[PDB]
């Protein structure tokens, strides 16, 4: 759990404004989801994240 | 001879077994009585006796059947709103069933006329009135008084036949008698009866409803004398079922007649031609199947399979006067005869495993491996198959990908026979609608169709399955090689060989009506979603549909999720929040009964005797202490009686559960 | 310091009186007349019932029958006037700390149930007494059955009689104690 | 991201993701040196259990035992 | 119980005629010839209706699975033969299980040439 | 195979030894009885474990007594016909 | 950029949810037709005969299975059992003690443990 709160995670940015934010638990990597688009647990272009 | 037809017996219980004859010592000795109470064929005395039995005891349902009819028909004369609803069968809800102002039933009434307030029956037997020519309150006081007299005459012959029937009688094992002058006489000479009494009394009638009179003259022209209308007066040529009557939205009362005279003819010249027909194949099955349990098994598949096919022939080939409207009416019509059929069909199941007992079995019965190995095969593969779609749909369009899924839009299943099966109705290229309401629309069969139809084909399988393994392996098996000698009904054999539990053809039934009944749980939410969306619901006078579920189901039910929330959650609405609405009160405090009834009967069905015993021992430890001793000793429930409980339970909840969720439903959006 | 905010939303009495001890004292509750809720939720009812009679006939049955149930729900509005109902709910509530003597207290129906459920379970032991048989526990002795009912009213003094007289309770090692535990 | 549930939309709750990499592929390789050799030696700790204790090993293995001073104290302090 | 399917001379005949019944052939030939059409037939459930059905490959993704799904079946049937050891292929006087396995291992030999042959047609046609 | 155990409190009934299906169980002389016979279990090898030798057993608790044992089973014990073990 | 650890993920994860399982799989089918296969639980295995008698060569454990090991002096608890019983015995009775005990020691029970002679 702290590894990927370290490295698949945002504790720095959600230490700031904590409230209002989310932590993310790891990332996804499937690969049976869409190679196009983008899921709807990514920011577009940017990896799969988990809360 | 009626000397021996004494009360003397009344008292004592359990009299007509032998094994009961040592006295109530356990509270087993109980639930053993009501167990034996209708088993003739166990139950002390000769042969003769239990054909006397079986026969009376018809004679006494019969009488029964007569006067329920009769309370039916004295609920619609005397307790119902059936003149409005004459007067204006597309203004008025049926309603032949009021209830009390007491605890404040009083809001389960609601307003269905102007005048009455009542529980909207959606029996249909305001329009079977209706296509029955009756008009007048005294027409329905007849029906009712015939149906009376029918009971009392039934229950008469019940009872006289207990003593005419004698050790000599034989009528009953005279199969060629029976079939022909059951043939002849009531399926030919009653079939054109009827369509006599059709063209004297609904032609004389029913036209004249539909030509305006409903004032008919009152008697001047409704009591028949009007043989200046002519029997086909209105069957504009076209052909049955091609051309509907466009005022009450069904086939034309003059060709129902013809039919019945047709089918009678037909009938009839069955019962000559079987004078001389096609013979001496079925003759081991003429010679190997007189028996009881066997001639019962086989009326059982037969009429459970006819109500099946009265389900699917009521709904989408109406017959009745202003019912195809009566949308209500509709969906009891085709789901309760669904319900029959399923159960009819495990009852004649369970009676060809007893005849198989009792009997000696025919030849099928040696490859049996073979038999009931490919039906093993079959099952696993429609499962994976079938099913499947569902899952690998919803796994797909949970991954976000709807081009990988089975739908229209995207990898599609065509029905490619059932789109090719036009033969069907062979209507011209258009709907027919009566009052703001689709009387019907050809169900356009696509890929969801074929999905569920393909559900439907692996659960019968499955069923099926757990039927014919109960039938083939009752005398005898790989595992337990005497289940002859162990009887028809047994819990086990004992935990011994790995475990011998639910061997017995009873278990087998027991595991089929759990089969059965969620075989036609989807055959009812496959029609109760496919009627709203696709058929069923509102016009526009633009020749626009506008149905109910406006089109749910070809863009949902390709998933388990899309049924989850479309339909059991989105059309549940109506059920869940109908506390204080006057009509569909009842429907949702059924609901949330059902729901305690199917959960209370997991109590039954994941438990065993032994804990319920032991409980009841140390409880009884308690009242020993108080010199508080129950004579008739607690015992807990048998392994049996337990598994017959738990499937009761679960069965009547689960039912109850659908039944106030789709008539809530439809009481509201009617 | 305003004990409404530090314990989030419920108040406390703050006050060491007896005479804050009954139901009545409570500031949750409030004597449904003056209940704002208690006028909604009646209003509503008054409302609802009213606009379904006005769907039916002036003359019909229906109509007097409705009328009738508007009459029971006024009846039931004035006469849970005096109940106690929560300052929030509206809902007249049922007093279960033995007060004895407050609208909706849980005491008379629990001293009358106590009573027959008494007699009920009498009856049934005398009966069970005298017949000391399984045949009579399917063949009711009818006469017999009917006398223990009807002897079954003074259970509360015959019942402790046999308590403190030793004829109720049997010892433990007259009736089976249950399952062997041990032996070896 | 595509929000879902009531209060997420109704209050702007948003998951920031950091424009960085978090840690280095230097860091995870130092960590799974460590990992590697927790694997290892739970490997063995997993062939030892299965094994269990061997009592004939006096006959065959070295030395000749020991019991700590102190375990000798606590086998006569009692049980 | 001798029935038509299973003791009729054609399904005898047929039977006794499949590879792995076929008398005179070597092992290898056996697991040649079963590879061979496993390897052919599996590569269409794949480039057809499958993740990558549509891109303008299609067929080599095909062609990928289906020889993953012959070694894979190729590595049970290794398991089956050093697990069970069948010994009616192996030849007199030889390691118990060295005929299925000689069986298997040219299996898979025959589904990677079958896939390729199936992928080359559709390539080429 | 299970075990089948044989108590004193026998009393010849020859019960158990008709409602066993494999021949497990068989009459002994005695003499602690008015039967003077007791049951027995020279067989338990082929003992199922239907328990029927119990359901048969009219003592005030059975005089044979069958213990399951499931880590234990055999071929016999199972009852297998499809598969040998032998 | 906020991924580049996707590097190490497209070889873990499938490693460890397919390649891993599948050898772990294919192992353990192996492993169920060893003859020490579930040597801990499944009766009638080699290495549980081996390790009781490990156990039994200690000379700690070797009257451990014993029920009556713990008699210090068992001549001492014979002897006086011996003479109780001669001042208890009935009348002309000829049952001494230890063809008493030899007796009640012998039991007949042939189908216990009989898994104790395939491995
Ligand atoms: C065909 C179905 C299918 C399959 C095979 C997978 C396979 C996988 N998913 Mg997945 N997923 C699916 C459908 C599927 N998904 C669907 C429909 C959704 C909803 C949209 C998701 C949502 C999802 C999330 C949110 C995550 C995965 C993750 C994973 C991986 C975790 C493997 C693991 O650690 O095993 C461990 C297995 C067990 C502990 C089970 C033991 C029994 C794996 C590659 C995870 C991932 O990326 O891991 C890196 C992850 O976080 N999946
Ligand atoms: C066998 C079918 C059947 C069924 C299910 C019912 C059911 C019902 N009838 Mg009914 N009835 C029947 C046959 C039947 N009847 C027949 C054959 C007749 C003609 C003799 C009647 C004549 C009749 C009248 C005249 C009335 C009912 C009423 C009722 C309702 C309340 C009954 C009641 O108060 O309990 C009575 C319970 C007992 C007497 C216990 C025995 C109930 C829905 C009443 C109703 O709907 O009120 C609005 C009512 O007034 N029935
Ligand atoms: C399905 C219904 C059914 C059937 C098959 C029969 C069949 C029979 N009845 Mg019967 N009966 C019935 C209903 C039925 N009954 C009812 C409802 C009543 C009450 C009115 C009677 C009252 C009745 C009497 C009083 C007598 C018969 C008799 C008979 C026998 C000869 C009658 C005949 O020719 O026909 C025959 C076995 C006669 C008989 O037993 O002949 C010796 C006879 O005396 N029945
Ligand atoms: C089987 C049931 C049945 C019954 C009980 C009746 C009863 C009746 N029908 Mg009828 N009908 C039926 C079926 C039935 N129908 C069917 C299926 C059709 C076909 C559509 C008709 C068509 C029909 C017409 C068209 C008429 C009737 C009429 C009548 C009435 C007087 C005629 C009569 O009784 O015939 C008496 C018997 C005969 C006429 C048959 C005699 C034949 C002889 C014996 C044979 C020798 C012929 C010779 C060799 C040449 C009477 C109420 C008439 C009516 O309106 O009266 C009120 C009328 O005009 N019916
Ligand atoms: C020749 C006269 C005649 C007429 C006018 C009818 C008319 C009718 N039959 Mg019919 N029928 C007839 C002879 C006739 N039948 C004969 C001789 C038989 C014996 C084979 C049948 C067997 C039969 C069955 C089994 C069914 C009908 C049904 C129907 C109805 C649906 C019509 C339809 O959609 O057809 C389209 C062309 C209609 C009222 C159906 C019905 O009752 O629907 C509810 C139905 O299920 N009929
Ligand atoms: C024409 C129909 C018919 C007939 C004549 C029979 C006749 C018989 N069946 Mg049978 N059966 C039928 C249909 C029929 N069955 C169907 C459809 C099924 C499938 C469910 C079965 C399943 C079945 C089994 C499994 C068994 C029989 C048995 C028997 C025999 C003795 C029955 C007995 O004593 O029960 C006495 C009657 C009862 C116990 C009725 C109790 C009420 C039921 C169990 C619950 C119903 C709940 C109710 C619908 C809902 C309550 C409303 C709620 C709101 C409170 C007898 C020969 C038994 C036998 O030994 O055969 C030789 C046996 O073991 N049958
Ligand atoms: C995870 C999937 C998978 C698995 C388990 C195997 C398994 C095996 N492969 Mg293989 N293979 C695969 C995918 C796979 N293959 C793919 C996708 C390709 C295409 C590049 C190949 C190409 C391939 C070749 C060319 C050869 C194997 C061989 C082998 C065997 C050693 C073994 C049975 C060898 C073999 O069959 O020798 C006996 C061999 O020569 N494979
Ligand atoms: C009859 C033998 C044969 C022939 C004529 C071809 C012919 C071809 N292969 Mg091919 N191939 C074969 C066997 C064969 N292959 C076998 C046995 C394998 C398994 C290792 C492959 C694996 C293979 C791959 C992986 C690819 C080809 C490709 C090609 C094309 C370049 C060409 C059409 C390439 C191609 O054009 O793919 C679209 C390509 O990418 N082949
Ligand atoms: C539908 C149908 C059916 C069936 C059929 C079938 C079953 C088919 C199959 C088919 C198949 C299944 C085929 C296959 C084929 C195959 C092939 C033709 C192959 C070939 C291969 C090759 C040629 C290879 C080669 C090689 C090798 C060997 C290695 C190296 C490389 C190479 C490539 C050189 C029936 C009769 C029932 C009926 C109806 C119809
Ligand atoms: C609860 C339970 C019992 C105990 C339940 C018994 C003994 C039921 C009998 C209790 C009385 C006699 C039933 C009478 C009806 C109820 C008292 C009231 C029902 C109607 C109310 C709603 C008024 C078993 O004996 C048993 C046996 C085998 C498998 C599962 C079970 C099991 O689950
Ligand atoms: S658990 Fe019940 S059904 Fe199963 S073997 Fe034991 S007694 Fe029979
Ligand atoms: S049934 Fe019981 S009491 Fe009778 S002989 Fe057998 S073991 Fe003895
Ligand atoms: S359990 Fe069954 S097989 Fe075993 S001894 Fe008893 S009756 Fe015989």
């Amino acid at each position: 759990n702290l590894y990927h709160i370290a490295s698949n995670a945002n504790y720095s940015l959600w230490v700031k404004n904590p409230i209002p934010s989310m932590p993310i638990a790891h990332n996804i990597w499937d690969p049976h989801f869409t190679n196009s688009t983008s899921t709807p647990y990514s920011h577009t272009i940017i990896t799969t994240i988990l809360i | 001879i009626f000397r021996y037809i004494n009360t003397t017996l009344w008292a004592k219980a359990g009299h007509f077994n032998k094994a009961l004859s040592k006295g109530a010592k356990t509270t087993t000795w109980i639930w053993n009585l009501h167990d034996y109470a209708h088993d003739f064929d166990i139950q002390q005395r000769s042969t003769g006796l239990i054909a006397r039995k079986v026969f009376s005891s018809n004679l006494a349902h019969l009488s029964l059947v007569f006067f329920w009819i009769s309370g039916m028909h004295l609920h619609g004369a005397y307790l119902s709103n059936y003149d409005i609803w004459l007067k204006d069968p597309k203004s008025i809800t049926p309603s032949s069933h009021l209830a009390y102002s007491l605890i404040g039933q009083d809001i389960l009434n609601s307003y269905t006329s102007e005048y009455f307030s009542g529980i909207t029956i959606t029996s249909g037997f305001f329009q079977l009135y209706r296509s029955e020519g009756i008009i007048t309150q005294s027409q329905l006081k007849y029906a009712c008084a015939t149906s009376l007299i029918a009971t009392l005459i039934c229950l008469s012959g019940s009872y006289l036949h207990m003593q005419l029937m004698s050790k000599f009688t034989s009528f009953y094992k005279k199969f060629q008698s029976l079939s022909q002058d059951h043939l002849i006489i009531i399926f030919g000479s009653r079939s054109t009866s009827l369509s006599a009494h059709q063209i004297h009394k609904m032609l004389p009638a029913n036209p004249l409803l539909d030509s305006g009179i409903s004032k008919p003259s009152i008697l001047q022209v409704i009591s028949n004398s009007l043989s200046y209308t002519l029997a086909l007066f209105s069957t504009n040529l076209s052909s049955t079922g091609k051309l509907l009557n466009p005022s009450t939205r069904s086939v034309f009362l003059s060709q129902v007649a013809a039919h019945h005279k047709t089918t009678g003819v037909v009938f009839i010249t069955l019962g000559l031609i079987r004078f001389l027909t096609m013979y001496k194949s079925q003759f081991s099955i003429l010679t190997s199947y007189i028996d009881y349990h066997i001639v019962l098994s086989i009326n059982l598949a037969l009429i459970a399979s006819l109500s099946i096919i009265v389900a699917d022939h009521l709904t989408r080939t109406p017959i009745y006067p202003h019912k195809s409207t009566s949308y209500p009416t509709i969906l009891c019509l085709s789901i309760h005869h669904a319900w029959l059929s399923g159960f009819l069909i495990i009852g004649s199941g369970a009676h060809a495993s007893i005849f198989n007992l009792l009997g000696s079995p025919t030849s099928e019965i040696r490859h049996r491996d073979p038999i009931y190995s490919h039906l093993i095969w079959v099952c696993i593969a429609i499962g994976l198959h079938s099913f499947s779609l569902y899952c690998h749909n919803d796994t797909l369009e949970a991954l976000g990908r709807p081009e990988d899924i089975f739908h229209d839009n995207s990898i599609q299943l065509k029905a490619i026979f059932a789109k090719q099966s036009f033969l069907r109705a062979e209507l011209q290229p258009d709907i027919e609608m009566l009052d703001k309401k689709i009387i019907r629309i050809t169900q356009e069969l696509g890929t969801a169709d074929f999905i569920v139809h393909h559900i439907h084909a692996f659960t019968i399988h499955v069923t099926l399955l757990i039927l014919s393994k109960g039938v083939l392996y009752a005398r005898n098996s790989r595992f337990v090689s005497d289940k002859l000698e162990l009887g028809f009904t047994y819990p086990c054999d004992g935990p011994g060989r790995g475990g011998t539990c639910q061997i017995s053809p009873w278990d087998h039934l027991f595991s089929a009506v759990f089969w059965m009944y969620n075989c036609l749980n989807v055959v009812t939410f496959h029609y109760f979603w496919k009627m709203q969306s696709d058929v069923w619901g509102f016009v526009s006078i633009q020749k626009h549909i506008s149905h109910y579920s406006q089109g749910d189901f070809s863009v949902n039910s390709i998933t388990i999720n899309g049924w989850l929330r479309n339909l059991l959650w989105s059309e549940a609405s109506q059920v869940i929040q109908s506390y204080a609405l006057s009509s569909i009160c009842p429907y949702g405090f059924i609901f949330l009964i059902g729901h305690f009834i199917w959960a209370f009967s997991l109590m039954f069905l994941f438990s065993g005797r032994a804990y319920w015993q032991e409980l009841i021992e140390s409880i009884l430890w308690s009242h020993h202490k108080l010199k508080i001793i129950p004579h008739i000793q607690p015992r807990a429930l048998s392994i049996s009686q337990g598994r017959a409980v738990g499937f009761i339970h679960y069965t009547l909840g689960g039912i109850g559960s659908t039944w106030a969720f789709i008539i809530s439903r439809l009481l509201v959006l009617t | 310091a305003k004990p409404l905010e530090m314990f989030g939303g419920v108040d406390i009495d703050l006050e060491d009186t007896p005479a804050h001890w009954t139901i009545k004292a409570s500031p949750v509750l409030e004597p449904c007349k003056d209940n704002k809720k208690f006028h909604k939720k009646l209003k509503d009812e008054l409302y609802k019932v009213k606009k379904n009679q006005q769907k039916f006939a002036e003359g019909s049955a229906a109509y007097a029958r409705f009328n009738k149930k508007i009459k029971m729900i006024e009846l039931r509005e004035t006469a849970y006037g005096d109940r106690l109902c929560g300052k929030k709910d509206g809902l007249p509530r049922t007093i279960a700390t033995g007060e004895w003597n407050v609208r909706g207290s849980a005491m008379w129906p629990a001293a009358i149930f106590l009573y027959i459920a008494g007699w009920i379970g009498w009856a049934g032991r005398s009966y069970l007494i005298r017949t000391n048989d399984a045949a009579k526990e399917i063949n009711i002795d009818v006469p017999l059955a009917v006398t223990c009912m009807a002897s079954g009213f003074s259970w509360p003094v015959a019942a402790w009689q046999e308590i403190v007289n030793g004829e109720m309770a049997v010892p433990n090692d007259q009736i089976h104690n249950g399952g062997p535990w041990n032996q070896s | 991201r595509v929000p879902g549930g009531k209060r997420t939309q109704e209050l702007g709750l948003v998951i920031p993701m950091a424009d960085e990499d978090g840690l280095t592929d230097g860091q995870v390789a130092g960590l799974f040196v460590i990992a590697l050799v927790v694997f290892i030696s739970a490997m063995d700790l997993a062939k030892t259990m299965y094994n269990g204790i061997n009592p004939a090993k006096f006959k065959t293995s070295k030395g000749k035992g020991y019991i700590s001073p102190l375990v000798k104290r606590y086998i006569e302090n009692g049980f | 119980v001798i029935t038509l399917t299973e003791n009729g001379l054609f399904a005898k005949q047929f039977l006794s005629a499949l590879a792995f019944y076929r008398e005179g052939l070597k092992p290898w030939q056996r697991g040649l010839e079963i590879g061979m059409a496993h390897g052919y037939f599996l590569i269409g459930p794949f480039t057809s209706l499958g993740p990558l059905r549509n891109t303008p490959e299609a067929a080599t993704v095909g062609l990928l699975c289906g020889c993953a799904i012959v070694g894979i079946v190729s590595i049970g049937g290794l398991i089956f033969g050093s697990t069970i050891k069948p010994t009616r292929f192996d030849k007199d006087g030889d390691k118990p299980g060295a005929g299925f396995i000689e069986m298997i291992n040219w299996h898979a030999v025959g589904g990677l040439g079958g896939a390729g042959f199936a992928h080359a047609l559709i390539t080429v046609f | 195979s299970h075990a089948v155990k044989i108590y004193d409190t026998c009393i010849g009934c020859t019960l158990c030894v008709r409602a066993c299906p494999t021949d497990v169980l068989e009459m002994v002389p005695a003499s602690i009885n008015a039967a003077k016979q007791v049951a027995s279990s020279p067989r338990v090898e082929d003992c199922v474990g239907c328990k029927r030798c119990e359901t048969a057993c009219p003592t005030d608790f059975l005089s044979i007594r069958v213990y399951l044992q499931d880590n234990e089973e055999t071929q016999y014990s199972l009852g297998l016909d499809l598969v040998d073990w032998s | 950029k906020y991924g580049d650890q996707r590097k190490f993920a497209a070889v873990l994860v499938p490693l460890t949810t397919l390649v891993f399982p599948a050898v772990a799989m294919g192992m353990f089918v192996l492993y169920s037709f060893q003859e020490d296969a579930f040597w801990r639980i499944v009766p009638g295995t080699k290495r549980a005969r081996e390790l009781d008698e490990a156990w039994r060569e200690h000379p700690l454990f070797a009257n451990s299975k014993d029920p009556l090991d713990g008699l210090i002096n068992p001549d001492d608890y014979e002897k006086g059992l011996e003479e109780a019983w001669e001042r208890a015995k009935p009348a002309g009775s000829t049952v001494t003690v230890k063809d008493k005990l030899k007796q009640l020691s012998k039991q007949n029970n042939p189908h216990w443990e009989s898994w104790r002679a395939m491995s």
